[PDB]
RNA sequence: ACGGAGGGGUACCACCAGACGUGGAGUCUGCGGCUCAAUCUGACCCAACGCGCGCACCUCACCAGGCCCGGACGCGCGGAGGACCGACAGCCGGGCGCGCUUUCGCGAUCGCGCGGGCGGUGGUGCAUGGCCGCUCCCAGCCCGUGGCGCGAGCCGUCUGC
RNA sequence: AGGUCUGUGAUGCCCUCAGACGCCCUGGGCCGCACGCGCGCUACACUGGCGGGGCCAGCCGGCGCCCGCGAGGACGCGCGGAGCCCCCGCCGUGGCCGGGACCGCGGGCUGGAACGCCCCCGCGCACCAGGAAUGUCUUGUAGGCGCCCGCCCCCACCGCG
């Protein structure tokens, strides 16, 4: 199919190639490009605990990026206090 | 699957000189930042990181390293055993040894 | 689930070693 | 006056420090057991991370010329991306065993997974930290065995004192039948000359 | 020579950050650094259910963990970077108590 | 332990004296019931029902349909005289070399069976750890020596202020 | 035998494992409605509604110019805080200028994609202080008034403050 498209009045139509908007959330994976053709061709972003892969109730405040679950067992050792 | 050999003798390389593979637990679409190879590409091309996990499990589970999780890295370390086999694959000499016992 | 057939010495276009050589439509190698 | 998102990175750098480091006790843990590691820390240097380590047995977690040690620093700078060589981890060792909750209830652990039964373990447990200058210690077995608790004397167990004179420490067991969970907890009111309150004396 | 340097010391804890400004202050002694501007704490505050399931009364957690820091931006290029390699030698050395310099 | 038994005390999650309210309408939300192919599930007096931290796709288990092996490691048989894998063009397909119809390409990264895995928001919270809730917005709980009882137990630990 | 195996490289035993409960893609659903109630929000007006004006907070905090009625939009840089309330007028006991549910054209934002959210003109539902019953509260307290954070591509009648 490298050698066929639609017609040309149509192609003005054409998605802008303005980058879109939507990324993916990457804590610290390199930004490269059959089965491939559409393994995960949807995109969206997927923040998840940075400890458990859990995507559901991830606190963003401050990047953190912990499950709240999660969060009291090492709140300990990561610097927060529970006083008052 | 079909793995380039390039990419085996890659990780090989890197693992001996560096004693250590520090990996990533994933399993979608995406590159290596590390380890690097080149196929008459212009440009050293990045591994995929399908291709390198499927490696470290047949490794691993061969008994040329063992491994530690933490969480959301698999921590990597070549055994005696491992010495005695990538040394074939790269095709080296006894005489070599890892750089970290040259005072890291 | 196409299928394949024992491969035969058929690429030899000439008569007497003469390199012809290096189907329907046009095609290269690979895609393009 | 001032702008707001300047300091905003020296704030968040400081913080990313403190995460970098709970990753590597998680780590130790799941790794340099046979050491009884303890604790760590951490010192940004100029090109580097001057992490120091507390482990009862110094000589496991090094190597021949520490060449194990040396393994592992190599290990760490791919995971955090930092320059090789410039890692220089330290190694440190404790004296009053007897007064740390995390190598007794490891030492506890292993010694349970020897076939040998909760009582004798915990006994031999309190014995050794009693023998190590210890006002007391109690041990806590819980699984399909309920819970079987053992004591020897004072412990205190509530107010602001307890954060900094009781220490505690947990596990699991992964034994055949389920698991069992087991924890300690040493009450030292004597660390680091600091007086505990209404404790009073008058002299002559 | 003269470089308008500048010091900021960054922490958590209020025994030490407190200590160890009179530590540099001392080896200011003679280099003319001065008194620290002390910032607003900035108390970072998170809350969460103490209940994994939901169960029961609703209750919360409250821990926060505040950032005190210090800024002796007195030094400026008051001193050389010669010394100024001294002037972070001197300092004792605290486990976490991070710190840098800037023009 | 209980008592529509007595005596001492106590509390705006009890009352006296008051105040402000809800239940009456419209509406946000959750909970049962009906409906559908599905309307995913946990919890039901205090001690379930804006609670399991904002559901167009993911979140997501549920319904209608479709790609891939991403089957480690060992043993037996086969394989470069060719193991496995991709594709321009035309039809059917929501679309994909998904399938078919010709014919090119790639080369051991293996293929079949037997052992043996990894994985799974699948089940039992009446198999368990950990964490919370409640008893509890309580004032109570026990040890060594000694004494009383065959003994379970009692005194210590108070019918005073 | 309160809740949690559906928070996790926490886990025993069961069920599933090449037409998959694995992972992924396109759609739909979790919002669907004769009805019962639980926490809340808006009101039933003159101790008030509308218009113009003056003005002061704290957890903390980002602004200029130009188009557009408004929501919003193109540029460029580092700079900055409200409702109640007080003053002057209109309305004049009429379900009326109280009330803003519901519905019809239209203009914009997010997003690959509106079923999501804002602004403008028009229509203007019940509601005349709520039965049996029932909840909370003693000083900067109840009550009234507004302002930031959380999850969040858009949105707060919710929750923490
Ligand atoms: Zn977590």
């Amino acid at each position: 199919r490298n050698l066929g498209s639609c017609g040309a009045e149509d192609l003005d139509s054409r998605v802008h190639p303005s980058t879109i908007f939507w990324p993916t959330e990457a804590d610290n994976a390199s930004g490269v490009p059959m089965r491939e053709t559409e393994f995960c061709t949807h995109i969206a972003h997927k923040r998840e605990c940075r400890i458990c892969g859990n995507y559901n109730s991830v606190y963003r405040k401050y990047g953190l990026f912990i499950c709240r679950r999660c969060f009291k067992e090492n709140a300990g050792k990561i610097g927060f206090v529970k006083l008052h | 699957v079909h793995i380039p050999k390039a990419v085996y003798k890659a990780v090989y390389a890197h693992l001996y000189e560096n004693a250590s593979l520090a990996l990533k637990e994933y399993w979608r679409v995406g590159n290596v930042p590390g380890i690097t190879y080149v196929d008459e590409n212009g440009k050293l091309c990045n591994p995929t990181y399908l291709h390198v996990n499927c490696i470290m499990q047949s490794l691993e589970s061969r008994g040329v390293v063992k491994d530690t999780f933490a969480w959301r890295h698999h921590y990597y370390l070549l055994t005696e055993k491992g010495e005695q086999f990538i040394r074939k694959e790269l095709d080296l000499t006894d005489d070599v040894l890892p750089t970290p016992y040259s005072k890291p | 689930e196409p299928k394949k057939v024992r491969l035969a010495c058929l690429k030899y276009y000439t008569i007497k070693g003469d390199t012809a050589e290096p189907a329907r439509h046009a095609d290269r190698c690979h895609c393009g | 006056i001032v702008r707001r998102d300047e300091e905003n990175v020296y704030y968040s750098k400081y913080l990313n420090d403190c995460i970098m480091e709970a990753e590597l006790h998680e780590f130790f843990s799941r790794e340099l057991v046979d050491a009884g590691y303890a604790s760590c820390s951490l010192c940004r240097t100029i090109d580097s991370i001057c992490v120091i380590i507390q482990c009862a047995e110094p000589e496991v977690v090094m190597g021949d010329n520490h060449y194990r040690l040396h393994k592992i620093e190599y290990l760490l700078a791919g995971r955090f991306m930092c320059d090789p060589k410039n890692f220089n981890i330290w190694v440190d060792k404790i004296i009053k065993r007897g007064l740390s909750a995390e190598i007794m209830v490891d030492n506890l652990r292993a010694k349970l997974e020897e076939a040998m039964p909760i009582r004798r373990a915990a006994y031999s447990i309190i014995r050794t930290a009693m023998r190590a200058g210890a006002a007391g210690c109690e041990v806590i077995v819980a699984g399909k065995l309920r819970a079987n608790k053992f004591k020897e004397g004072c412990l205190i167990s509530t107010g602001h004192p307890k954060r900094i004179f009781l220490a505690e420490a947990t596990r699991h067991i992964k034994m055949r039948q389920g698991v069992i969970g087991v924890k300690v907890r040493i009450y030292n009111p004597n660390i680091r000359g600091a007086v505990m309150p209404d404790k009073i004396e008058i002299g002559a | 020579m003269h470089q308008k340097y500048t010091i900021i010391v960054v922490g958590k804890d209020l025994k030490l950050v407190e200590r160890y400004v009179k530590s540099i202050v001392k080896e200011g002694r003679a280099f003319g650094i001065s008194g620290p501007c002390r910032a607003p704490v900035r108390r970072l505050t998170i809350t969460t259910r103490k209940s994994p399931c939901g169960e029961g009364t609703n209750t919360w957690h409250r821990f926060e963990l505040r950032m005190y820091k210090r800024t002796f931006w007195v030094t400026c290029g008051g001193n050389d970077i010669s010394t100024i390699l001294s002037k972070t030698v001197v300092i004792p050395g605290i486990q976490v108590t991070v710190e840098v310099e800037e023009p």
